[PDB]
Parts: C-alpha cells; structure tokens; sequence
C-alpha cells in the first residue's frame, strides 16, 4: 500500500 | 538537431518523467469502484495528491534543482503545481491511450461535484492544447520550463533559476523547429499557452471552495498545494 | 468592433506612445556623422538614454498606472526598460523601409563593437515580430502589457498592476480577433512572443558585459537602468 | 507551513 | 540599488 502513499492518502 | 549536452539533458529529463506513473491500486479504483459523486470525488482527490507526489520527485531530480535556495525551492513547487496539474491533464486527454480509459476518468471528472461550468472549458482548453500536436518530450520539457520559472512571488534569486530554464527552453525551441518546419511562430505559440496557464490559476483556487461533497475533505498535502 | 470603454481606453493609450519621438538632432546624427564603432556607441547609447525618458514619460499617462504603490512603478519601469526597447527596435527595423534612416541605424549597429554572435539572433527575432505584422495600436499596447506586468521581481501589490494589465489584454486580444480572424492561435503567439522578449533581457545583460569601445562609459541612466558596473 | 511539502522537498 | 535617476524622471517629469 505504498508506504508514502498512505499516510498522505489518509485525510 | 540537438547538440551533445542538449541530448543528455534531454534524455535525462524523459527518464525522470517516465520514472513514476500511476501506482496499481488508485488505477484499480478507477475501472472498478463505485461510481457516485462521493467516491469519483475520493478517487480524483487520491489521484491529485499521488500526482504532487510524483511531482516533486520530478522537481528534486531537475538539473540543478537542488542548488537553489531552499526557500526558493518550497515557492517554485507552490508556484508551479496547479499549472503542472493543468498541463499533464492536457497531455492525458489527447494521449494514445488505449480504449476507453480516460473516456472513464472524463466520466468520473464530470459525476464528483463539479458544476459544468467549470468542467466545461478546462477540457474546451484541452482540446486547444492538442491541436498543437505536442509530443511526451515536448510535454516533459514544457513541464520543466513551467516549474522552473524565476517570475514567481517570492523567488529571492531569479538569476539562479533562469540559468536552469533556459537551457530547458533551448532545447524545447530547437526541437519544435525539428519537429515542425511548416510554420516558424511554433515555439512562440507553445509559449503563450504557459502563461495561458497561469490565468487558470485563480480559477482553481475559486472552483475549490464549492467542491465538497459529503462534507469530505481533501488530503492534507492537497490543503497545502492548492490552500485550502 | 471594440467596446466604448475599450476605445476610451485605447485613445489614451495611443496619444501618449505618440505623444513624444526621438530628437531631431539625435537622429540627424545617423546619417551625418563620422562612420566608426566608436561613434556609432555614442550615438546609439545616446537613443538608447532618451528612449528610457521616452519610455517613463509614455508610462506615468498610462491609465491608472500613478494609482499604483511609488515603488512598483518603479519596480515596473527598471524591470521592463531593455524589453520596451525590445519591443520598439523591432517595429523600427519592421515598417515600410524609411530610406531616409532606418537603414543606417542597423548599419550602425553591426559596426557599434557588439559581437556578431549576439547581433543576427537580435534581428531574427525582430522579423518573427514581422511575421505577425503588427499595427502600431497592437505595438502600443504590447509595450504598455509588457511594462504593466505583476510578474516583475520586487512588485509588491500584482493583483494592483494585475488589474491595469488585463483591460489592456482584451483590447490587444479584441484587436487580433477582427485583423486575424483566420487564425485563433494568433492572441496566444503574441503572449508568446513576451516570454522570448525575457529570455533576451538575460542575453542583453551578458553582452553589455562585452560592450566596451576604448574606455567609453555608458550614460549614467543607463548604468542605472541597465546595471552596468 | 509547507512542512509536508518541505518534508518531501528534502526526504531522501 | 537606489534607482535614483530612474526615481527623478518618475516623479517631476
Ligand atoms: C475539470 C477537469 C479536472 C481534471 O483536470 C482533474 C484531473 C486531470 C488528471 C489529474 C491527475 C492527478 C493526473 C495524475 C497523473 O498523471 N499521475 S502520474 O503519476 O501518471 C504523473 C504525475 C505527474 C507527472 O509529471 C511529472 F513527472 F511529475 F513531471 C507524470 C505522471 C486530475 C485527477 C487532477 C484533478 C483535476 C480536477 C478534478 C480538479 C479541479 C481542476 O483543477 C481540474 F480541472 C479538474
Ligand atoms: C543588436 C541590436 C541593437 C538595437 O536593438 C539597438 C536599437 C534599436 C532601436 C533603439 C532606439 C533607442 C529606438 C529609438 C526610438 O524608437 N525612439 S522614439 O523616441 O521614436 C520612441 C521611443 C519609445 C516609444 O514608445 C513609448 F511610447 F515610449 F513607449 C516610441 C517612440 C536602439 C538604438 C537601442 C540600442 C540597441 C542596441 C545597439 C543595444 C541594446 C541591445 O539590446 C540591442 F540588441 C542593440
């Protein structure tokens, strides 16, 4: 789940 | 055609640009996900936050880039990211790509809750990019020349980023003249669309205050880029 | 046709790009005096010097360009002086061949002490300038854009000079729908035309780092406006 | 401000 | 810096 993806994603 | 240090840098800026691309699981979302306003609007706003993302990893790899002043550096990737935005768009809804894909992303783009008043021209001005029939290696560079302009607010050493543009625009230039002999205004004509760009700028900001839906809220890194 | 406040608005712009040209002694001086690099510099130096007056006197008319912060005017006027110059040699060396002059000044220019490498890419550009066949209303008011621009550096208040440039814009863009109407694209070659004439300010201040012709110094203006040394 | 934006601007 | 001529023609013309 693109360790930097997520999290940034994650309103 | 181009010289031996105008095809390096070509090259290398093609690679950095084709470096990343979509990552699966946002693409997977687009084909087979729930088509409502909500959720097209979390799958647009996912695919605007990767594409910042993707964005400053392209930034950082410029030439030179990381000379520049670091403050400089935050204002030029501030400056630029709407634009670039804008411009990979164009690029999109022109490409070769396939059957029926961005006929899908037109589809969801115009069911997230935005009014067609909006929606309406940035393709009507996607269509116009396109008639000027430009390649990825024209895109890539145009790209560049966007993030890299000096005529930002707040850049406190222009010197420093127009001896990284101007090699960008030289190679962009020579190349639309290889390209396209027919008519010579060709490069002047690209010109004139980045700063067209520009005036899309406000606009953005405006369309952002009546895009929510469900009472949502965009991606932190989005409420950065775009202030909101 | 253009609207009333277009035309009140174009009106004033054209009187005062009129209202004042060059001295008649300054261009007696190119077709009467001795034929050397040496004074072809001073006399062009010298055109150069009155066309920065020129330029300020045609600017403070501008509408509302005195409503403006006293600080990005002048932050307007240094930072558009060698493009307005830009503007203005081109439809010079672009009208219907004076004979009278004209021709001469360009064969001043060659022989002024400026490299060959830098002169022929400045009179290619002025002809992509012709390959447009612009009028003077549509040289007049891409001067006056080109001075009221808010990307200029150390501009304050954009939005203030943001405001006077877009009026401007449309009538430069009204004016091109009825002179070109066979070409959409061609509003958007100009806008082009006004990101090359920056990339020339660079080159032009890279050669005046050359321009030397046994010692002869530049006016002091134009130390000023074109930060010499 | 700008520190997400800075963090990916100077991360590694 | 200054712009002190430049300054001079701005104002009384
Ligand atoms: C009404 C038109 C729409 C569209 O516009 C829309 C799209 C258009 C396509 C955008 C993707 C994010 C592209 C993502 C990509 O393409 N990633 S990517 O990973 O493939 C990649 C990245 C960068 C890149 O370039 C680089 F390498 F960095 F230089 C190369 C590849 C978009 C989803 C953004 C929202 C935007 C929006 C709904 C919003 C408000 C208005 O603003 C717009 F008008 C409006
Ligand atoms: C190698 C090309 C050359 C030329 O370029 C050359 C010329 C080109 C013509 C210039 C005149 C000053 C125009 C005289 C005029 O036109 N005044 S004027 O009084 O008639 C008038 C004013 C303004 C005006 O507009 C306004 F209303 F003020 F806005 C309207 C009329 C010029 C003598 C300057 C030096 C310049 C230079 C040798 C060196 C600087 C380089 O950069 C160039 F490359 C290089």
């Amino acid at each position: 789940e693109n360790a930097l993806l997520r999290y940034l994603l994650d309103k | 055609e181009l010289t031996p240090d105008q095809q390096t840098l070509l090259h290398f800026i093609m690679d950095s640009y084709n470096k990343q691309r979509m990552p699966q699981e946002i693409t997977n979302k687009i084909l087979k996900e729930a088509f409502s306003a909500e959720e097209n609007f979390l799958i647009l706003t996912e695919m605007a936050t990767n594409h910042v993302q993707v964005l400053v990893e392209f930034t950082k790899k410029l030439p030179g880039f990381q000379t520049l002043d670091h403050e400089d550096q935050i204002a030029l990737l501030k400056g630029s990211a709407v634009e670039a935005m804008f411009l990979r768009s164009a690029e999109i809804f022109n490409k070769k790509l396939p059957s029926g894909h961005s006929d899908l992303l037109e589809a969801r783009i115009r069911n997230s809750g935005i009014s067609d008043e909006y929606i309406t021209p940035m393709f009507s001005f996607y269509k116009s990019i396109g008639e000027l029939k430009m390649t990825q290696e024209e895109y890539a560079l145009l790209t560049a020349i966007v993030i890299l302009s000096p005529d930002r607010q707040y850049i406190k050493d222009r010197e420093a980023v127009e001896k990284l543009q101007e090699p960008l625009l030289d190679v962009l230039q020579k190349l639309c003249k290889i390209h396209q002999p027919e008519n010579p205004q060709h490069f002047a004509c690209l010109l004139g669309r980045l700063t067209e760009l520009r005036t899309f700028n406000h606009h953005h900001a405006e369309m952002l205050m009546s895009w929510r839906v469900n009472d949502h809220k965009f991606t932190p890194l989005l409420c950065e880029i775009w202030d909101v």
